[PDB]
Protein backbone atom coordinates (compact mmCIF):
# COMPACT_ATOMS: atom_id res chain seq x y z
CA UNK A 1 0.00 0.00 0.00
CA UNK A 2 3.07 2.25 0.63
CA UNK A 3 4.26 1.67 -3.34
CA UNK A 4 2.17 4.13 -4.83
CA UNK A 5 4.44 7.30 -3.50
CA UNK A 6 7.39 5.58 -4.70
CA UNK A 7 5.71 4.76 -8.53
CA UNK A 8 5.28 8.71 -8.31
CA UNK A 9 8.13 9.07 -7.46
CA UNK A 10 10.68 6.51 -9.84
CA UNK A 11 8.33 8.26 -13.44
CA UNK A 12 5.36 5.73 -13.38
CA UNK A 13 4.33 4.87 -16.92
CA UNK A 14 2.54 8.01 -17.54
CA UNK A 15 4.47 9.18 -20.44
CA UNK A 16 7.64 11.58 -19.07
CA UNK A 17 8.88 10.60 -15.75
CA UNK A 18 8.78 12.43 -12.38
CA UNK A 19 11.90 13.70 -11.85
CA UNK A 20 12.82 17.04 -13.13
CA UNK A 21 16.01 17.62 -14.93
CA UNK A 22 16.69 21.50 -15.24
CA UNK A 23 20.59 22.06 -14.67
CA UNK A 24 21.56 25.37 -15.82
CA UNK A 25 21.29 27.77 -13.50
CA UNK A 26 17.36 28.32 -13.65
CA UNK A 27 15.80 31.09 -10.99
CA UNK A 28 12.90 33.95 -10.85
CA UNK A 29 10.30 31.35 -10.75
CA UNK A 30 9.02 28.47 -8.40
CA UNK A 31 8.44 30.67 -5.32
CA UNK A 32 6.22 29.07 -3.16
CA UNK A 33 7.39 25.47 -2.45
CA UNK A 34 4.18 23.93 -2.55
CA UNK A 35 0.82 22.99 -4.25
CA UNK A 36 0.23 26.82 -5.88
CA UNK A 37 0.24 28.60 -9.24
CA UNK A 38 4.00 27.13 -10.21
CA UNK A 39 6.60 26.46 -13.37
CA UNK A 40 8.91 24.47 -14.37
CA UNK A 41 11.13 24.94 -17.42
CA UNK A 42 12.27 21.71 -18.06
CA UNK A 43 16.02 21.01 -19.69
CA UNK A 44 13.88 19.35 -22.90
CA UNK A 45 13.26 22.08 -25.26
CA UNK A 46 9.47 22.43 -25.61
CA UNK A 47 8.36 21.12 -22.44
CA UNK A 48 6.09 23.86 -20.49
CA UNK A 49 4.95 22.87 -16.61
CA UNK A 50 2.70 25.15 -14.60
CA UNK A 51 0.41 24.65 -11.93
CA UNK A 52 -1.97 27.92 -11.78
CA UNK A 53 -5.29 27.39 -12.81
CA UNK A 54 -5.70 24.16 -10.71
CA UNK A 55 -8.16 21.02 -11.12
CA UNK A 56 -9.22 18.17 -8.73
CA UNK A 57 -8.86 14.46 -9.77
CA UNK A 58 -10.24 11.08 -8.76
CA UNK A 59 -9.46 10.01 -5.37
CA UNK A 60 -8.91 6.25 -3.52
CA UNK A 61 -5.74 5.03 -6.02
CA UNK A 62 -5.32 1.91 -4.24
CA UNK A 63 -8.09 2.05 -1.34
CA UNK A 64 -5.42 4.25 0.92
CA UNK A 65 -6.86 7.22 3.44
CA UNK A 66 -9.68 8.93 1.56
CA UNK A 67 -7.80 12.35 -0.52
CA UNK A 68 -8.93 15.71 0.09
CA UNK A 69 -8.64 15.92 -3.66
CA UNK A 70 -12.45 13.95 -4.05
CA UNK A 71 -14.38 16.24 -5.05
CA UNK A 72 -13.79 19.80 -2.82
CA UNK A 73 -9.90 20.52 -3.52
CA UNK A 74 -8.38 22.83 -1.12
CA UNK A 75 -8.02 26.15 -1.87
CA UNK A 76 -5.37 29.05 -2.77
CA UNK A 77 -4.81 32.56 -2.73
CA UNK A 78 -1.06 33.70 -3.12
CA UNK A 79 1.47 34.64 -5.16
CA UNK A 80 0.74 33.68 -9.21
CA UNK A 81 3.41 32.95 -11.30
CA UNK A 82 2.72 34.40 -14.37
CA UNK A 83 1.22 38.27 -15.88
CA UNK A 84 -1.87 39.24 -17.63
CA UNK A 85 -1.96 42.81 -18.59
CA UNK A 86 0.80 42.73 -21.08
CA UNK A 87 3.49 39.89 -20.46
CA UNK A 88 7.14 41.69 -19.94
CA UNK A 89 8.74 38.29 -21.63
CA UNK A 90 6.92 35.45 -20.38
CA UNK A 91 7.43 33.18 -17.35
CA UNK A 92 6.26 29.63 -19.42
CA UNK A 93 7.54 28.87 -22.50
CA UNK A 94 11.41 29.83 -21.01
CA UNK A 95 14.57 28.73 -20.52
CA UNK A 96 15.39 27.44 -17.51
CA UNK A 97 19.01 29.58 -17.29
CA UNK A 98 17.38 33.18 -17.02
CA UNK A 99 17.74 35.35 -14.36
CA UNK A 100 14.85 37.69 -14.03
CA UNK A 101 14.25 40.32 -11.36
CA UNK A 102 11.43 39.58 -8.90
CA UNK A 103 9.30 42.61 -10.85
CA UNK A 104 10.64 41.06 -14.22
CA UNK A 105 12.45 43.87 -15.25
CA UNK A 106 16.08 42.58 -16.00
CA UNK A 107 17.07 39.40 -17.91
CA UNK A 108 20.69 37.67 -17.22
CA UNK A 109 21.65 34.99 -19.06
CA UNK A 110 23.47 31.98 -18.66
CA UNK A 111 27.22 31.20 -19.14
CA UNK A 112 26.38 29.70 -22.70
CA UNK A 113 23.82 30.55 -24.85
CA UNK A 114 19.98 31.69 -23.62
CA UNK A 115 16.72 33.06 -24.53
CA UNK A 116 13.88 34.44 -23.62
CA UNK A 117 10.40 34.56 -25.24
CA UNK A 118 6.76 35.76 -24.05
CA UNK A 119 3.26 34.78 -24.28
CA UNK A 120 1.18 37.79 -26.20
CA UNK A 121 0.91 37.65 -29.76
CA UNK A 122 0.23 40.61 -32.08
CA UNK A 123 -2.26 40.49 -34.97
CA UNK A 124 -3.38 44.40 -35.01
CA UNK A 125 -2.90 47.23 -33.19
CA UNK A 126 0.66 49.46 -32.68
CA UNK A 127 3.22 47.28 -30.34
CA UNK A 128 6.17 50.10 -30.72
CA UNK A 129 7.75 48.77 -27.55
CA UNK A 130 11.90 48.37 -26.77
CA UNK A 131 14.52 46.84 -25.12
CA UNK A 132 16.96 48.78 -23.18
CA UNK A 133 20.62 46.37 -23.31
CA UNK A 134 21.97 47.56 -20.15
CA UNK A 135 25.40 46.19 -20.69
CA UNK A 136 27.10 43.72 -23.36
CA UNK A 137 29.87 42.70 -22.56
CA UNK A 138 33.00 41.09 -24.56
CA UNK A 139 31.65 37.53 -26.06
CA UNK A 140 27.90 38.06 -25.41
CA UNK A 141 25.92 38.11 -28.64
CA UNK A 142 23.13 40.06 -27.91
CA UNK A 143 20.51 38.90 -30.70
CA UNK A 144 17.08 40.40 -30.46
CA UNK A 145 13.73 39.94 -32.45
CA UNK A 146 10.45 38.21 -32.88
CA UNK A 147 10.22 34.51 -32.98
CA UNK A 148 7.87 31.78 -32.62
CA UNK A 149 6.74 29.15 -29.72
CA UNK A 150 8.35 25.92 -32.05
CA UNK A 151 11.67 27.60 -32.03
CA UNK A 152 13.87 25.85 -29.67
CA UNK A 153 14.48 27.68 -27.02
CA UNK A 154 18.18 27.10 -27.19
CA UNK A 155 19.15 27.11 -30.45
CA UNK A 156 21.05 30.01 -31.88
CA UNK B 1 63.44 30.57 -17.43
CA UNK B 2 64.46 30.18 -13.06
CA UNK B 3 67.00 28.35 -11.48
CA UNK B 4 66.85 24.41 -12.39
CA UNK B 5 64.42 22.40 -10.48
CA UNK B 6 64.64 18.83 -11.84
CA UNK B 7 67.86 16.60 -11.18
CA UNK B 8 69.40 15.01 -14.05
CA UNK B 9 71.80 11.75 -14.18
CA UNK B 10 75.33 11.45 -14.64
CA UNK B 11 76.86 11.73 -18.65
CA UNK B 12 80.14 9.27 -18.44
CA UNK B 13 80.92 8.01 -21.93
CA UNK B 14 84.46 7.25 -20.09
CA UNK B 15 85.14 7.01 -16.37
CA UNK B 16 87.56 9.85 -15.67
CA UNK B 17 86.56 13.44 -16.54
CA UNK B 18 89.13 15.99 -14.64
CA UNK B 19 88.05 19.65 -16.50
CA UNK B 20 84.56 20.49 -18.45
CA UNK B 21 83.29 23.66 -19.67
CA UNK B 22 81.03 25.51 -22.39
CA UNK B 23 82.40 26.88 -25.39
CA UNK B 24 79.52 29.57 -26.28
CA UNK B 25 76.16 28.33 -25.44
CA UNK B 26 77.21 24.64 -24.35
CA UNK B 27 78.26 22.72 -27.28
CA UNK B 28 81.24 20.70 -27.00
CA UNK B 29 81.99 19.28 -23.77
CA UNK B 30 86.74 19.37 -22.83
CA UNK B 31 87.41 16.50 -20.46
CA UNK B 32 90.47 16.65 -19.87
CA UNK B 33 91.42 12.74 -18.66
CA UNK B 34 93.83 12.00 -16.64
CA UNK B 35 96.19 9.96 -17.85
CA UNK B 36 97.50 12.18 -21.15
CA UNK B 37 94.57 12.74 -23.43
CA UNK B 38 92.43 14.93 -24.30
CA UNK B 39 89.00 14.04 -24.90
CA UNK B 40 86.05 16.20 -26.01
CA UNK B 41 82.43 15.01 -25.35
CA UNK B 42 79.58 15.98 -26.85
CA UNK B 43 76.60 18.35 -24.98
CA UNK B 44 73.04 18.85 -25.92
CA UNK B 45 73.85 15.44 -27.94
CA UNK B 46 74.88 13.50 -25.66
CA UNK B 47 77.87 11.91 -27.84
CA UNK B 48 81.72 12.22 -28.13
CA UNK B 49 83.80 13.90 -30.30
CA UNK B 50 87.41 13.59 -30.75
CA UNK B 51 90.38 11.68 -28.30
CA UNK B 52 93.73 13.72 -29.02
CA UNK B 53 96.90 11.57 -27.92
CA UNK B 54 98.56 14.68 -26.49
CA UNK B 55 101.39 13.67 -24.67
CA UNK B 56 102.41 11.55 -21.22
CA UNK B 57 101.68 13.34 -18.27
CA UNK B 58 98.06 14.35 -18.12
CA UNK B 59 96.86 17.99 -17.98
CA UNK B 60 94.77 19.73 -15.62
CA UNK B 61 92.40 22.43 -17.73
CA UNK B 62 91.46 23.31 -21.04
CA UNK B 63 90.01 26.06 -23.08
CA UNK B 64 89.25 26.59 -27.19
CA UNK B 65 90.29 29.13 -29.18
CA UNK B 66 88.29 32.33 -30.64
CA UNK B 67 88.01 30.83 -34.07
CA UNK B 68 87.58 27.31 -32.47
CA UNK B 69 90.22 25.91 -34.50
CA UNK B 70 92.78 25.19 -31.54
CA UNK B 71 92.73 23.27 -28.22
CA UNK B 72 94.54 24.95 -25.80
CA UNK B 73 95.55 23.29 -22.49
CA UNK B 74 97.34 24.17 -19.19
CA UNK B 75 99.39 21.21 -18.51
CA UNK B 76 100.57 20.04 -15.44
CA UNK B 77 103.95 19.13 -17.53
CA UNK B 78 104.51 22.44 -19.03
CA UNK B 79 103.70 21.24 -22.70
CA UNK B 80 102.21 24.88 -24.00
CA UNK B 81 101.07 23.06 -27.64
CA UNK B 82 98.20 23.89 -29.67
CA UNK B 83 96.41 20.85 -30.34
CA UNK B 84 94.61 20.93 -33.61
CA UNK B 85 90.93 20.84 -33.02
CA UNK B 86 90.01 19.33 -36.85
CA UNK B 87 93.21 16.58 -36.82
CA UNK B 88 94.10 16.33 -33.62
CA UNK B 89 97.43 16.22 -33.31
CA UNK B 90 99.52 19.54 -32.37
CA UNK B 91 99.54 22.66 -34.79
CA UNK B 92 102.08 24.81 -32.02
CA UNK B 93 104.66 23.77 -29.28
CA UNK B 94 106.12 25.99 -26.59
CA UNK B 95 107.40 25.75 -23.03
CA UNK B 96 106.77 28.17 -20.04
CA UNK B 97 109.05 28.50 -17.31
CA UNK B 98 106.23 28.07 -14.99
CA UNK B 99 102.57 25.97 -15.18
CA UNK B 100 99.41 27.63 -16.19
CA UNK B 101 96.18 27.73 -14.49
CA UNK B 102 93.80 29.59 -16.76
CA UNK B 103 93.70 29.18 -20.04
CA UNK B 104 91.33 31.49 -21.84
CA UNK B 105 90.94 32.55 -25.62
CA UNK B 106 90.35 36.51 -25.99
CA UNK B 107 86.98 36.46 -28.00
CA UNK B 108 88.80 39.50 -30.68
CA UNK B 109 92.39 37.98 -30.29
CA UNK B 110 93.01 34.55 -30.66
CA UNK B 111 96.27 35.16 -31.23
CA UNK B 112 97.36 36.23 -27.49
CA UNK B 113 96.05 33.38 -25.56
CA UNK B 114 95.89 33.55 -21.14
CA UNK B 115 98.50 32.26 -19.46
CA UNK B 116 98.74 32.35 -15.84
CA UNK B 117 101.96 31.52 -14.47
CA UNK B 118 103.21 31.25 -10.88
CA UNK B 119 105.54 33.28 -8.72
CA UNK B 120 106.01 35.29 -12.25
CA UNK B 121 104.14 37.73 -14.64
CA UNK B 122 101.29 36.97 -17.19
CA UNK B 123 102.65 36.25 -20.54
CA UNK B 124 100.72 36.27 -23.75
CA UNK B 125 102.15 33.83 -26.39
CA UNK B 126 101.37 34.90 -29.75
CA UNK B 127 100.74 32.14 -31.82
CA UNK B 128 101.43 34.23 -35.22
CA UNK B 129 105.17 34.12 -34.32
CA UNK B 130 105.54 32.50 -31.19
CA UNK B 131 106.78 35.69 -28.85
CA UNK B 132 106.18 35.79 -25.48
CA UNK B 133 105.26 38.90 -24.21
CA UNK B 134 105.10 39.81 -20.35
CA UNK B 135 102.20 41.06 -18.58
CA UNK B 136 103.75 44.62 -16.83
CA UNK B 137 102.87 43.78 -12.76
CA UNK B 138 103.41 45.84 -9.86
CA UNK B 139 105.14 45.24 -6.59
CA UNK B 140 106.22 41.73 -6.19
CA UNK B 141 106.50 39.33 -9.12
CA UNK B 142 106.98 36.19 -7.45
CA UNK B 143 102.90 35.91 -6.26
CA UNK B 144 100.40 33.83 -7.21
CA UNK B 145 98.65 35.85 -9.96
CA UNK B 146 95.92 35.13 -11.89
CA UNK B 147 95.07 36.83 -15.23
CA UNK B 148 91.92 37.03 -16.96
CA UNK B 149 89.87 38.82 -19.73
CA UNK B 150 86.76 41.06 -19.25
CA UNK B 151 83.73 40.66 -21.58
CA UNK B 152 85.18 41.96 -24.32
CA UNK B 153 88.76 41.02 -23.84
CA UNK B 154 89.31 44.75 -24.17
CA UNK B 155 91.30 44.99 -20.76
CA UNK B 156 93.21 43.04 -18.67
CA UNK B 157 92.89 42.21 -15.09
CA UNK B 158 94.97 40.27 -12.56
CA UNK B 159 95.12 39.17 -9.22
CA UNK B 160 98.31 38.64 -6.81
CA UNK B 161 99.06 37.41 -3.44
CA UNK B 162 99.45 40.15 -1.25
CA UNK B 163 95.99 42.40 -1.79
CA UNK B 164 96.88 44.36 -4.79
CA UNK B 165 94.78 44.09 -8.18
CA UNK B 166 96.33 45.61 -11.59
CA UNK B 167 94.36 46.94 -14.37
CA UNK B 168 95.83 46.69 -17.83
CA UNK B 169 95.17 46.22 -21.70
CA UNK B 170 95.13 43.49 -23.30
CA UNK B 171 97.44 44.28 -26.13
CA UNK B 172 99.10 47.81 -25.24
CA UNK B 173 99.93 46.20 -21.95
CA UNK B 174 99.49 50.15 -20.54
CA UNK B 175 99.34 49.36 -16.33
CA UNK B 176 98.03 52.58 -15.14
CA UNK B 177 95.10 51.36 -12.65
CA UNK B 178 95.93 49.45 -9.37
CA UNK B 179 93.38 48.81 -6.34
CA UNK B 180 93.83 47.59 -2.88
CA UNK B 181 91.58 45.50 -1.19
CA UNK B 182 90.42 45.81 2.05
CA UNK B 183 92.21 44.63 5.12
CA UNK B 184 89.42 43.55 7.39
CA UNK B 185 89.70 45.11 10.83
CA UNK B 186 93.48 44.12 11.28
CA UNK B 187 95.05 41.84 9.12
CA UNK B 188 95.37 41.68 5.18
CA UNK B 189 93.99 39.52 3.02
CA UNK B 190 95.54 38.19 -0.49
CA UNK B 191 92.95 36.95 -3.22
CA UNK B 192 92.70 33.39 -4.79
CA UNK B 193 91.14 33.98 -7.76
CA UNK B 194 88.42 36.28 -10.05
CA UNK B 195 85.69 35.46 -12.30
CA UNK B 196 83.76 37.29 -14.76
CA UNK B 197 80.48 37.05 -16.72
CA UNK B 198 79.28 37.91 -20.44
CA UNK B 199 77.11 40.82 -19.68
CA UNK B 200 77.27 43.27 -17.23
CA UNK B 201 81.36 43.20 -16.27
CA UNK B 202 80.64 42.11 -12.77
CA UNK B 203 83.14 39.79 -11.83
CA UNK B 204 83.59 37.45 -8.53
CA UNK B 205 86.72 37.72 -6.21
CA UNK B 206 87.31 35.10 -3.88
CA UNK B 207 90.12 35.94 -0.94
CA UNK B 208 91.66 34.17 1.97
CA UNK B 209 89.23 35.97 4.31
CA UNK B 210 86.98 32.91 3.64
CA UNK B 211 84.01 35.47 1.68
CA UNK B 212 83.56 35.33 -1.52
CA UNK B 213 83.42 39.50 -2.85
CA UNK B 214 82.26 41.34 -6.02
CA UNK B 215 83.00 44.11 -8.00
CA UNK B 216 82.49 45.56 -11.14
CA UNK B 217 85.17 45.81 -14.03
CA UNK B 218 84.21 49.65 -14.37
CA UNK B 219 85.42 51.37 -11.14
CA UNK B 220 88.87 50.86 -11.18
CA UNK B 221 89.75 52.99 -14.42
CA UNK B 222 86.99 55.32 -13.35
CA UNK B 223 88.78 55.76 -9.67
CA UNK B 224 92.38 55.77 -11.05
CA UNK B 225 95.29 54.55 -9.72
CA UNK B 226 94.13 53.11 -6.33
CA UNK B 227 91.07 53.83 -4.59
CA UNK B 228 88.84 52.66 -1.95
CA UNK B 229 86.95 49.05 -2.13
CA UNK B 230 83.38 49.33 -1.78
CA UNK B 231 81.94 46.06 -2.63
CA UNK B 232 78.19 45.13 -3.35
CA UNK B 233 77.74 42.10 -1.36
CA UNK B 234 79.68 40.11 0.71
CA UNK B 235 78.45 36.53 0.64
CA UNK B 236 79.66 34.08 2.39
CA UNK B 237 78.33 30.82 4.11
CA UNK B 238 77.98 31.26 8.18
CA UNK B 239 76.67 28.07 9.30
CA UNK B 240 79.67 25.65 8.32
CA UNK B 241 82.25 27.76 6.97
CA UNK B 242 83.05 26.43 4.01
CA UNK B 243 86.18 27.26 1.02
CA UNK B 244 85.70 27.64 -1.82
CA UNK B 245 87.27 26.37 -5.04
CA UNK B 246 85.62 27.28 -8.04
CA UNK B 247 82.60 29.39 -8.90
CA UNK B 248 81.23 31.01 -12.35
CA UNK B 249 78.33 33.01 -13.59
CA UNK B 250 75.06 33.25 -14.40
CA UNK B 251 73.86 31.87 -17.89
CA UNK B 252 71.88 34.80 -17.77
CA UNK B 253 73.54 37.74 -16.05
CA UNK B 254 71.23 38.35 -12.77
CA UNK B 255 72.45 35.09 -10.70
CA UNK B 256 75.48 34.39 -8.65
CA UNK B 257 76.71 30.44 -8.24
CA UNK B 258 79.17 29.26 -5.91
CA UNK B 259 80.64 25.83 -5.10
CA UNK B 260 81.66 24.04 -2.00
CA UNK B 261 84.79 21.26 -1.58
CA UNK B 262 83.38 18.21 -0.08
CA UNK B 263 80.31 19.77 1.90
CA UNK B 264 77.65 19.23 -1.77
CA UNK B 265 76.39 22.84 -0.97
CA UNK B 266 75.72 24.55 -4.57
CA UNK B 267 74.64 28.03 -3.36
CA UNK B 268 72.94 30.99 -5.32
CA UNK B 269 72.10 33.87 -5.64
CA UNK B 270 70.60 36.75 -7.68
CA UNK B 271 72.91 40.00 -7.97
CA UNK B 272 69.33 42.17 -7.21
CA UNK B 273 68.75 40.43 -3.91
CA UNK B 274 71.39 38.69 -1.70
CA UNK B 275 68.91 36.24 -0.27
CA UNK B 276 68.91 32.72 -0.78
CA UNK B 277 66.47 31.07 -2.62
CA UNK B 278 67.62 27.61 -2.78
CA UNK B 279 70.74 24.94 -2.40
CA UNK B 280 71.90 22.16 -3.93
CA UNK B 281 70.91 18.64 -2.47
CA UNK B 282 74.46 16.50 -3.66
CA UNK B 283 75.34 13.35 -2.12
CA UNK B 284 78.28 12.83 0.06
CA UNK B 285 81.48 12.02 -0.97
CA UNK B 286 83.24 13.87 -3.69
CA UNK B 287 85.25 16.81 -4.57
CA UNK B 288 83.95 19.16 -7.15
CA UNK B 289 86.08 20.32 -9.58
CA UNK B 290 84.28 23.21 -12.09
CA UNK B 291 81.18 24.50 -12.52
CA UNK B 292 79.58 26.61 -15.43
CA UNK B 293 75.51 26.91 -16.66
CA UNK B 294 74.80 26.60 -19.98
CA UNK B 295 75.58 30.07 -21.10
CA UNK B 296 71.91 31.07 -22.70
CA UNK B 297 69.68 28.39 -20.40
CA UNK B 298 68.99 28.16 -16.80
CA UNK B 299 71.00 24.66 -16.12
CA UNK B 300 73.73 23.63 -13.22
CA UNK B 301 76.38 21.12 -14.03
CA UNK B 302 79.31 20.29 -11.84
CA UNK B 303 82.36 17.88 -12.50
CA UNK B 304 83.79 15.99 -9.72
CA UNK B 305 85.62 12.89 -9.15
CA UNK B 306 85.42 11.88 -12.27
CA UNK B 307 81.70 12.22 -12.53
CA UNK B 308 79.48 14.76 -13.53
CA UNK B 309 76.19 15.65 -11.83
CA UNK B 310 73.72 17.75 -13.40
CA UNK B 311 70.87 19.82 -11.89
CA UNK B 312 68.60 20.54 -14.69
CA UNK B 313 65.13 21.28 -16.06
CA UNK B 314 63.62 17.94 -17.92
CA UNK B 315 61.16 18.99 -20.18
CA UNK B 316 59.01 17.18 -22.76
CA UNK B 317 55.84 19.20 -24.50
CA UNK B 318 51.95 18.81 -22.92
CA UNK B 319 50.11 16.37 -24.73
CA UNK B 320 47.63 19.16 -25.82
CA UNK B 321 49.70 20.25 -28.45
CA UNK B 322 48.83 18.33 -31.22
CA UNK B 323 47.28 21.15 -33.00
CA UNK B 324 46.60 25.32 -32.42
CA UNK B 325 42.92 23.86 -33.13
CA UNK B 326 43.44 20.65 -30.80
CA UNK B 327 43.06 21.23 -26.75
CA UNK B 328 43.12 18.62 -24.58
CA UNK B 329 42.06 20.52 -20.97
CA UNK B 330 39.52 20.05 -18.68
CA UNK B 331 37.14 22.90 -17.66
CA UNK B 332 33.28 22.96 -16.12
CA UNK B 333 31.81 25.83 -18.28
CA UNK B 334 29.76 25.24 -20.66
CA UNK B 335 31.50 25.30 -24.24
CA UNK B 336 32.05 29.13 -25.18
CA UNK B 337 31.30 28.34 -29.54
CA UNK B 338 32.30 30.61 -32.13
CA UNK B 339 30.72 33.92 -32.72
CA UNK B 340 31.43 34.59 -36.20
CA UNK B 341 30.29 32.05 -37.95
CA UNK B 342 47.25 35.19 -54.48
CA UNK B 343 48.91 34.38 -57.63
CA UNK B 344 52.08 34.97 -58.14
CA UNK B 345 55.43 33.97 -59.94
CA UNK B 346 58.30 34.23 -57.55
CA UNK B 347 60.54 31.54 -56.59
CA UNK B 348 61.57 30.79 -52.52
CA UNK B 349 65.39 31.08 -51.39
CA UNK B 350 64.91 32.16 -48.04
CA UNK B 351 66.31 30.18 -45.21
CA UNK B 352 73.01 36.26 -22.69
CA UNK B 353 74.24 37.64 -25.99
CA UNK B 354 76.64 36.50 -28.57
CA UNK B 355 80.35 36.63 -28.55
CA UNK B 356 83.02 34.94 -31.04
CA UNK B 357 83.70 31.62 -29.90
CA UNK B 358 82.40 29.85 -32.36
CA UNK B 359 83.58 27.74 -35.14
CA UNK B 360 84.90 24.26 -33.90
CA UNK B 361 84.22 22.59 -37.02
CA UNK B 362 84.29 19.11 -35.36
CA UNK B 363 81.69 16.62 -35.78
CA UNK B 364 82.54 13.28 -36.99
CA UNK B 365 79.16 10.97 -37.91
CA UNK B 366 81.06 7.98 -38.48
Amino acid sequence: GRGAKRKQQDGGTTGTTKKARSDPLFSAQRLPPHGYPLEHPFNKDGYRYILAEPDPHAPDPEKLELDCWAGKPIPGDLYRACLYERVLLALHDRAPQLKISDDRLTVVGEKGYSMVRASHGVRKGAWYFEITVDEMPPDTAARLGWSQPLGNLQAP
Amino acid sequence: QNYPEEADGTLDCISMALTCTFNRWGTLLAVGCNDGRIVIWDFLTRGIAKIISAHIHPVCSLCWSRDGHKLVSASTDNIVSQWDVLSGDCDQRFRFPSPILKVQYHPRDQNKVLVCPMKSAPVMLTLSDSKHVVLPVDDDSDLNVVASFDRRGEYIYTGNAKGKILVLKTDSQDLVASFRVTTGTSNTTAIKSIEFARKGSCFLINTADRIIRVYDGREILTCGRDGEPEPMQKLQDLVNRTPWKKCCFSGDGEYIVAGSARQHALYIWEKSIGNLVKILHGTRGELLLDVAWHPVRPIIASISSGVVSIWAQNQVENWSAFAPDFKELDENVEYEERESEEDEEVDVTSVDEELEDSKALLYLPI
